[PDB]
């Protein structure tokens, strides 16, 4: 629980050509990309992007408590 | 400076993780000292017998509190990991602290020579008094990188075999250069490791074993590998190696003062908080510890069953999540449709995986037979603890377009449902302890276009008032606007749940909570 | 078995080991590969893992090593066998006894050999240099 922000990424690969190839239009005019997250392998792949070794660290709540 | 989720294991409390070691009376009455992963600061602790030691008669329970953590980590780092052998030369940082003192006591017993670092001079004097074996050539300064020169000089430029490191940044890199061939580096600090700072691999051409030591793994896992450290500590206790440290005692009522004393950083030894005073009897076989005044907060038994009418709905699902965190392990959620969205399925599957005995029902509390059926299902799961009525069926509209049918439809879940729940609970629920119904500020202040909803909410309050005057539990919480799931700004679910935690303890019958705009 | 093999020249052994181990990793890694391969191998370790390094290139170049791997309990070893010759005979007797026991228990089997006669030692060096030998 709580909010985690990125602090380190081991490696990221981007390829616009494969990205254009991957995008498939939906029944409406929108363009969509299919994503997969393999936690065993530590890879987040979607279209032409490939995030490996993402590490996130918890961040203290601002405790602004603007609501009283 | 440390986030609660950093502690290994899933706690979900976001608090109460304070304390690691304690000394007190076992349930039978034996004098014991243990090692809990967290929740050590308390008038009681629930720990497995594998983590409990026996206090020898020569010791007082105040002394006992200083041994467990420091000596367990010292033994694990040296004997189990570093495989220290007699005659070796080792470097121990912050010798004044507990870990350093335990490491020194273990090392001097084997006959090893020791180099230590101390911030101030009085710490040097205290260590000189504690261990007469140390000379004037066995000290250095922990507040700079000058100890590298000292250790390199006094060892003939060879270095040291073991290095128990608690420092950080440049002081860690300096300690790496002090290693001799076939050396072992025991790392117990967590700053450079957490920040993923680099270490030059050229140190490994010298046969070296860089050790990452974290005792936390044993508490939540690796039970088999723990018995070795337990045996080492017990042998040390019997053989006189394990000597309790100096103990600065603060009373229970002055815990904040103890934390400030620790924060200042002037202590030498181990800071101990006296929750209770030791008695002469060797086995008191007492019934209970003495009582104290502590803030009251909500918790539920494991064998009780709880019900959330209209649970599948979003306010209901957050209330359940709150309940599971407070110990509710069997639940019953009512909804006419049943699980019909991905979010509900996600949450229920997660709760089932956690061990909760969730069960979604379709019994309609509107019909008295349905209320009896719902209470019967809850009884089948277990004795009924509480009944939260969150059902609502809105039919908004100004009075001109209102009709009897809409009023009846709105009233069935709330007014009729609450009446039937009250009747069935009175009849066949002796062990019940909570009874909550949710209302809206549309009832108190009044809103335009919700006359039916306001009337439905108001009648519920009357039933709750009647129940409390008769001694049975009851409560009605009038909310404003719920955010995540009048002229009043929406209130976030976190604030709402905190407030509900506050309300369940107060003695009043109807309560309210809303946030004013600007 | 056929699921115990992977590819060495490529860095595709990380996905294989992680997948077939359930994402836990391994308890012990005996590594003799290059920089990127070495960094890929460290990530394969499980909790309480141990990384035996028998290479020289990365150590000699003084390449960096992220210390976050040590937050998980880990033991990083620099294994140079040559130290036994210059000193540590008492320690050496342990390896001697281990190899002798292995020889007398059947654990130690002799590897394949490609015999080159003495006068063709240059041929032996060239053949090993080509890198196609097994054994
Ligand atoms: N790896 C693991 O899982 C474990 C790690 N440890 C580590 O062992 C070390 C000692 O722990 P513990 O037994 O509690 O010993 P102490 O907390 O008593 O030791 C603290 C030492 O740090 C230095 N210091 C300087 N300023 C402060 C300050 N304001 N507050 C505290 N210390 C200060 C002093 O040494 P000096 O003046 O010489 O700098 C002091 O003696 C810690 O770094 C701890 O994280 C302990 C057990 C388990
Ligand atoms: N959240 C808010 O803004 C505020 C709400 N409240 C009250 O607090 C509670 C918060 O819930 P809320 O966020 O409104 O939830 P929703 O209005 O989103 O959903 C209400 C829930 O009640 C169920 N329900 C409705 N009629 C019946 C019935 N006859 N039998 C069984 N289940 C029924 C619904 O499921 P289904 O439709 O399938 O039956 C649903 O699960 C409610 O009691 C509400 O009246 C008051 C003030 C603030």
């Amino acid at each position: 629980h709580g909010l985690y922000l990125p602090t380190r990424v081991t490696a990221i690969h981007i390829d616009p050509a494969t990205h254009r190839q991957k995008l498939y239009t939906l029944q409406d005019k929108a363009q969509v990309a299919d994503v997969v997250v393999s936690r065993w392998l530590r890879v987040t792949v979607a279209g032409g992007v490939h995030i490996s070794g993402l590490h996130t660290e918890s961040a203290p709540r601002r405790q602004q408590e603007q609501q009283v | 400076k440390l986030s609660p989720d950093a502690i290994p294991g899933k706690w979900t409390s976001q608090d109460s993780l304070l304390g690691m070691e304690f000394s007190g009376r076992d349930a039978s009455g034996k004098r014991v000292m243990g090692l809990v992963p967290a929740k050590g600061l308390a008038t009681s602790v629930l720990l497995s017998p594998d983590f409990l030691w026996d206090v020898p008669s020569n010791w007082t329970l105040e002394e006992a509190a200083s041994v467990p953590v420091v000596y367990s980590t010292a033994y694990y780092a040296l004997v189990v990991r570093g495989r220290v052998r007699p005659g070796e030369t080792l470097l121990i940082h912050s010798g004044s602290g507990g870990v350093g003192q335990a490491a020194i006591a273990i090392a001097l017993s084997l006959g090893c020579r020791v180099f230590t670092t101390v911030g101030s001079a009085e710490k040097r004097a205290y260590l000189q008094a504690r261990f007469p074996q140390l000379d004037s050539t066995s000290f250095a300064n922990s507040r700079d990188t000058s100890f590298e020169q000292h250790v390199l000089w006094h060892t003939g430029g060879k270095g040291v075999d073991l290095v128990l490191n608690s420092l950080a940044e440049e002081k860690l890199q300096a300690s790496v250069r002090c290693l001799a061939t076939h050396g072992r580096f025991l790392e117990i600090g967590k700053f450079d490791l957490s920040q993923n700072h680099p270490l030059g691999m050229a140190i490994f051409l010298k046969n070296v074993t860089f050790h990452g030591v974290l005792l936390d793994a044993f508490f939540n896992e690796s039970s088999a590998d723990w018995r070795e450290v337990w045996a080492l500590v017990q042998a040390g206790i019997r053989d006189g190696v394990v000597r309790p440290l100096k103990c600065t005692v603060f009373h229970g009522a002055q815990v904040e003062d103890a934390f400030r004393y620790m924060a200042q950083g002037k202590h030498i030894g181990k800071v101990v908080v006296q929750v209770l005073a030791e008695e002469p009897e060797a086995v008191l076989k007492g019934a209970k510890p003495k009582l104290m005044s502590a803030i009251s907060k909500t918790f539920c038994p494991a064998h009780k069953s709880y019900i959330i009418a209209g649970g599948l709905g979003g306010f209901g699902l957050e209330l359940a999540q709150w309940l599971i965190q407070r110990g509710v392990q069997k639940l019953v959620l009512t909804s006419r449709s049943g699980i019909r969205t991905g979010y509900q399925a996600k949450q229920v599957r997660r709760w089932r995986r956690q061990g909760v005995q969730v069960q979604v029902s379709t019994s309609n509390i509107s019909s008295l037979e349905g209320a009896r059926g719902l209470i019967a299902e809850a009884a089948q799961l277990g004795p009924v603890g509480g009944v939260f009525n969150l059902a609502v069926v809105l039919r908004d509209g100004l009075l001109e377009n209102q009709t009897p049918e809409f009023f009846q439809d709105v009233c069935k879940p709330k007014y009729s449902g609450t009446l039937n729940l009250d009747r069935v609970t009175r009849e066949a629920c002796p062990e019940l302890d909570y009874f909550v119904v949710f209302s809206s500020v549309s009832c108190g202040r009044g809103n335009a276009g919700q006359s039916n909803y306001g009337f439905a909410n108001s009648a519920m309050e009357r039933i709750c008032e009647k129940r409390r005057h008769e001694g049975l539990p009851g409560l009605a919480v009038q909310w404003g606007a719920i955010g995540d799931v009048s002229g009043t700004l929406p209130q976030r679910m976190a604030s709402c749940l905190e407030v509900l935690d506050l309300f369940l303890n107060q003695p009043h019958m109807v309560l309210s909570s809303f946030v004013l705009a600007e």
